[PDB]
């Protein structure tokens, strides 16, 4: 969808990451972008 | 100098800061102007989350830079 492509572009821009990583963070978080970005930035421990 | 903080809702917050200001300082400024609690805020620049104790200079956040503001999603 145009929506999911946009969400992926925006994620990849904020995260400065590649599109595959961005898209899979999105898909694995029910396509919820702010939630997915929180997951990206929460440090591993 | 002015920097810009862009939310994921497309809102641009303009802040007046010095390079030597800490990230904790910046989050407090955002709370002052917008009401967003610092503990909710993740500030991002160049694809990295900014740490409270570091400075704008530490990250080479120059004047007219844009930070991204990602909000933690709790409760509710
Ligand atoms: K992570
Ligand atoms: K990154």
């Amino acid at each position: 969808s145009n929506a999911r492509r946009l969400l992926c572009v925006e994620f990849a821009s904020v995260a400065s990451c590649d599109a595959a990583v961005a898209q899979c963070f999105l898909a694995e978080n029910d396509w919820e972008m702010e939630r997915a970005l929180n997951s990206y930035f929460e440090p591993p421990v | 100098m002015q920097i810009f903080v862009k939310t994921l809702t497309g809102k641009t917050i303009t802040l007046e800061v010095e390079p030597s200001d800490t990230i904790e300082n910046v989050k407090a400024k955002i709370q002052d102007k917008e009401g967003i609690p610092p503990d909710q805020q993740r500030l991002i620049f160049a694809g990295k989350q900014l740490e409270d104790g570091r400075t704008l200079s530490d990250y080479n956040i120059q004047k007219e830079s844009t930070l991204h503001l990602v909000l933690r999603l709790r409760g509710g």
